[PDB]
RNA sequence: GCCGCGA
């Protein structure tokens, strides 16, 4: 149950159940995908010479040890060279201090840490460890209200929540919307993309008022108005908790 | 010796915000009337908002209507915050028919008698194709405080038909007040303070009838300081004894024993009546089969007895 | 242990903390009053801190 | 104000990101106040885009590179129309907006720099002696009501 | 059985004996208590009532 | 703004890092072993600690510089944290010095220490190494007390 | 319904000696108690008409520090007791008294020279215990009525220390409203229960009644309304 | 009985 330091972009260490279960149940990182035979792995850039390159290996458990693995937090200059000489890195399980030609991969992100609930806590570095995990665990528990209300203060991943979900709903080739209903959302589909033959529309059947597994309400409000030129993956009616495609 | 403040410079912002002014104020009266005028103008300033709706083919709340682009939840929603005036009448009924292309707003509702709306600019709710139509009816009514919709009872005194949707009311125009004091200009006096008071509210009603009324409901209050001073139920119950269809030997009995009330003949146990002259067994049970017709068993405990 | 057990905590003691402090300057220096009333009168009225 | 909050949880759960978003919170609904009370006077929108502009464009080297320059007069319209109740800003979550930069847009929002007003009691109608540090904060309703409980 | 159970809430102006009990909780709770003041003031007669 | 941070802090800081540097060179030269600059570099951060921790409290107790009837004069700060940490209200000394000063020594995978501290308080951001450290605690501490 | 506001009605005061008192008032509507107790407690403690001593001669040293001709108080003391003394001056603005004693034992506010437009409420009240033993005090004190509380910033009279010297910068309080306390508790009448309940505890330093405190605040802030219950008058 | 959740 504890945080082994090969968790670093695979699991997340913050996001996990209190009592009974802490340690025993987990979230996966933001960008942590599954090896071929089943191993979490979590993407790097490579380092070639001093300048940080932007191809980009994945890495799994055993093979990351071996490297040396720069920071997120690690300045660089118009070419990409390292600004400074020497670079606080992770090179076997540890942290240390290396020099520039020494750098063999590179952190892709600062969320790399961090799974999708703890990355909507902004300023999350100001607060404490156990205080978080007790705020990402609350998060999942807030209940739709009438009226959903965008976040003031964010940190840019509501609407990647918000359109990954499902919960939203997105035009799949949508051109230039012609009806908007409060139950209904029709679309004639641009001239420039078609399939040939007996032309054809979008048509999407918005799902009211409708009772959820936790007894919540589930309803979808369209955001186009009438003739708004919509574009692929736009985002057309927001589900409950949702605003303008964002999370709230 | 203390002068009055006089309502002098009252300037109008706009349609809702809104400057009143007290020029002759002493020392300290100045925060204390200030506070006080908006304590009374933030809590109970009587205005008027939308009570209930009635939309044609709408049946509840969580519905939709084919046509529109909102629900019917916004749509009430919106009404909610529609302002009015009205001049001699509490329950003004606002029917509103539209057809055709766009929003649909406050100005198009039908021309009533003695109503004015503050702003015809108030959407309510769009048409989004040219063949469908809404129509409604909107009741306003004339309030005081929040009287939140689910919490009122004598609304279903009368049954309502299915389609009446109730909607909360807020009967408050003032929704912000903001007071402040300076300097007088009055050079004569050594010093006195003038209050300044922005209201914002929604048009329904005007400033100076606000402050005159905050200042008139302060005075009400007040009077009561001026002169201090100060320094057995049931109905088959209470009944005539003689209505239980008793015998005669024991219409003398009751009589004797100061038996001239029901109730009081049911407090009695049956082991203690029994010693009372002439009672008789099977009589006894009479009176037991009678009471316990009228379904008053015998042993009861009463509290108190009112001669009547 | 004997001890009191119930016992203000929290903004309660902020409350009398803060009640019972110093500052070097302030709203009345020296002044000589009669009775805890007058005090009480004084930070009410504004003229005493 | 709508919710009042013990101060005394802050300095013992180290929940600092609390006040930071509560400050950030009060200067972006500053934004959108000035942004409100500008098209309360229907002024031309070259101002306002101008103020829209020097907005977005506030920070520190910030890889934000939006220009009105090349947005429709009637999506510059909608666009401060949209954001009328306040500036909806997003700071990542392991690099943040910092205190010079909060503090910054609370300058351009004509806002205190501290983050702290004077606060007068709705009752007495007497000031407090400190200041009090209002903002804006996203709160939640937990699906743990008293109707089931 | 006898038994209620809620969240609690803080109330400032309670005195140290007293605590604050939901009306709704109360008259469950109580309600043999209410069933006998009932019969003894001669508002119902029967139980039934 | 109520969390003063030392403007000495990061001077006092950087020393150790030159010593630290020193030591290393030292480790470098061979004649000292690889359990002794462990407990010395250990000694040294937790010096550091002592003596930011020690420099934040001073600046922070004593922050009123208010003057009076003749010339100035210095006493008991008002801060709202500081009254709050004395008042005993809430909070204590340990939890101003997360606040303000470094977060110091801290480690549990194993019931070690890292050899680099968390230099960076929480008024200040954290990177993501030391807040990956600190949830070695924090969830070593959460898992004791569940169980 | 509307314009119609529930009146406190059934009040009760439960006087103690004859200076404490405590008016209790209910019901009345949701937040008019907070509003009533801070405007008459206000009203009650900065500005209210009344009469205290304000400037002190006592024969010899006039300083602000004096060796107190062996009086066995410090004469900061003596000022403090005449702070504390109420007055009731008839139809004057100002006006001065002087005492004064020789042979020891305890001066009373009685022993003033006699006044008849001048009325001592408490003439048993204590301003020193007579110079040591075997000599004279003498003290010419000047009351002037005012309003409110006064503090003894500054004399602002006369030229250079005259004034000051001649009034010795006595704390005047003016206002007979020893203390004033408002407490807003919950009350409910039939089926409404957010009633607010108003308890008012005052101590007076005498010369009025608490009750006469209360029925003169009320007076002067309702016709201080005049100017706008006049025209919207039901009567 | 499993699963998730609150103090």
């Amino acid at each position: 149950r504890d945080v082994h330091p090969t968790h670093y972009g695979r699991v997340c260490p913050i996001e996990t159940p209190e009592g009974p279960n802490i340690g025993l149940i987990n979230s996966l990182s933001v960008y942590a995908q599954t090896n071929e035979y089943g191993f979490l792995e979590t993407p790097y850039r490579k380092v070639t010479d001093g300048v940080v390159t932007d191809e980009i290996h994945y890495l799994s458990a055993i093979e990351e040890g071996n490297y040396v693995i720069a920071q997120a937090n690690s300045n660089l200059d118009e070419e990409g060279h390292f600004v400074e000489d020497l670079v606080t890195c992770r090179s076997k399980g540890e942290s240390s201090l290396f020099s520039r030609d020494q750098v063999d991969y590179m952190d892709v992100s600062t969320q790399q840490v961090v799974s999708v609930g703890a990355s909507l806590i902004p300023f999350l570095e100001h607060d404490d460890a156990n205080r978080a995990l007790m705020g990402a665990n609350m998060q999942r528990q807030a209940v739709p209200t009438l009226r959903a209300d965008k976040p003031l203060v964010g940190t840019g991943m509501e609407r990647a929540v918000a359109v990954d979900s499902g919960v939203t709903a997105v035009a799949k080739r949508g051109g230039v919307v012609q009806y908007v209903d409060a139950s209904r959302i029709v679309i004639k589909v641009n001239e420039d993309e078609m399939y040939p033959g007996e032309a054809g529309i979008d048509i999407y059947n918005l799902t009211k008022y409708t009772r959820s597994n936790q007894n919540t309400c589930i309803n979808q409000m369209p955001c186009v108005s009438l003739g708004e030129p919509v574009e692929r993956g736009d985002v057309l009616a927001d589900g409950p908790s949702t605003d303008l495609g964002e999370l709230a | 010796e203390f002068l009055k403040p006089r309502l002098v410079d009252i300037e109008q912002v706009s349609s809702t915000h809104a400057k009143v002014t007290l020029e002759p104020l002493e020392r300290g009266f100045g925060h204390t009337l200030g506070n006080a005028l908006r304590r009374i103008l933030l809590s109970s300033m009587p205005g008027c908002a939308v009570t209930e709706v009635e939309i044609d083919g709408v049946l509840h709340e969580y519905s939709t209507k084919e046509g529109v682009q909102e629900d019917i939840l916004e749509i009430l929603l919106n009404l909610k915050g529609l302002a009015v005036r009205v001049q001699g009448k509490d329950e003004v009924i606002l029917t509103l028919n539209k057809s055709g292309i766009g929003p649909v707003t406050a100005a198009d509702i039908t021309h009533d008698g003695d109503v004015e709306i503050v702003k015809p600019q108030h959407v309510i709710c769009h048409l989004t194709d040219e063949n469908a139509s809404i129509s409604m009816r909107i009741k306003v009514q004339r309030g005081r405080g929040y009287v939140p919709a689910s919490t009122r009872i004598h609304s279903e005194e009368d049954e309502r038909p299915i389609g009446r949707l109730l909607v909360d009311a807020c009967y408050s125009p003032v929704e912000r007040i903001a007071y402040n004091v300076e300097a007088a200009r009055v050079e004569q006096r050594t010093d006195l303070d003038k209050l300044v008071i922005e209201m914002e509210t929604n048009g329904t009603i005007d400033p100076e009838e606000a402050i005159r009324r905050a200042a008139t409901i302060l005075a009400e209050q007040l009077e009561a300081f001026v002169d201090l001073r100060d320094v057995e139920f049931d109905p088959i119950l209470l009944r005539p004894v003689d209505d239980l269809e008793l015998t005669v030997r024991s219409a003398n009995c009751l009589k004797a024993e100061a038996i001239h009330y029901i109730g009081d003949l049911v407090q009695r146990t049956e082991v203690e009546l029994l010693k009372t002259p002439n009672l008789g067994k099977k009589s006894l049970t009479e009176i037991k089969d009678v009471l316990a017709s009228r379904g008053l068993s015998l042993g009861m405990r009463l509290e108190n007895w009112p001669p009547a | 242990n004997g001890e009191p057990i119930i016992v203000p905590s929290q903004d309660v003691v902020l409350g009398l903390y803060y009640m019972t402090r110093d500052c070097v300057n302030a709203k009345g220096e020296g002044m000589v009053l009669t009775g805890p009333k007058e005090a009480e009168r004084l930070y009410r009225s504004g003229l005493a801190s | 104000v709508d919710i009042v909050l013990n101060p005394l949880g802050v300095p013992s759960r180290m929940n600092i990101g609390q006040i930071l978003e509560t400050h950030l919170g009060m200067a972006a609904k500053g934004i959108g106040d000035k942004i409100n009370a500008m098209l309360k006077q229907q002024q031309e929108v070259a101002k306002l885009r101008e103020f829209i502009q020097r907005a977005y464009d506030l920070g520190a080297d910030v890889r934000q590179k939006v220009d009105l320059s090349t947005f429709s007069d009637e999506e510059v319209m909608r666009l401060a129309e949209n954001l009328r109740k306040g500036m909806p800003i997003a700071t990542p979550v392991f690099d943040g907006a910092k205190e010079a930069e909060i503090k910054e847009l609370l300058k351009l929002g004509d806002l205190p720099t501290s983050g702290q007003i004077r606060l007068y009691d709705g009752r007495t109608g007497e000031q407090f002696e400190r200041p009090v540090t209002v903002g804006y904060m996203y709160m939640l309703k937990l699906n743990h009501l008293v109707d089931d409980k | 059985d006898y038994s209620g159970r809620s969240v609690i809430t803080v109330g400032p102006y309670l005195r140290l004996h007293q605590c604050g009990l939901p009306k709704k909780m109360a008259l469950e709770l109580f309600k043999p208590f209410i069933y006998g003041k009932l019969e003894l003031r001669g508002l119902a007669t029967t139980i039934k009532a | 703004d109520d969390m003063v941070i030392p403007e000495k802090k990061h001077e006092i800081i950087s020393e150790a890092e030159a010593e630290v540097a020193e030591i290393q060179e030292q480790f470098q030269s061979g004649l000292v072993t690889a359990g002794e600059r462990y407990n010395k570099v250990i000694d040294i951060w937790a010096a550091a600690n002592d003596r930011v921790s020690k420099a934040m409290m001073d600046n922070l107790q004593t922050e009123t510089v208010i003057n009076r009837d003749g010339q100035e004069e210095k006493q008991v700060s008002f801060n709202s944290i500081y009254m709050m940490a004395d008042s005993g209200a809430r909070g204590s000394a340990a939890q101003i010095r997360q606040l303000a000063g470094m977060r110091g020594l801290m480690a549990k995978p194993d019931g070690s220490i890292i050899e680099t501290p968390i230099t960076a308080n929480f008024r200040e951001g954290l990177n993501v190494l030391q807040y990956f450290i600190s949830t070695h605690g924090a969830r070593k501490g959460l898992a004791d007390t569940a169980l």
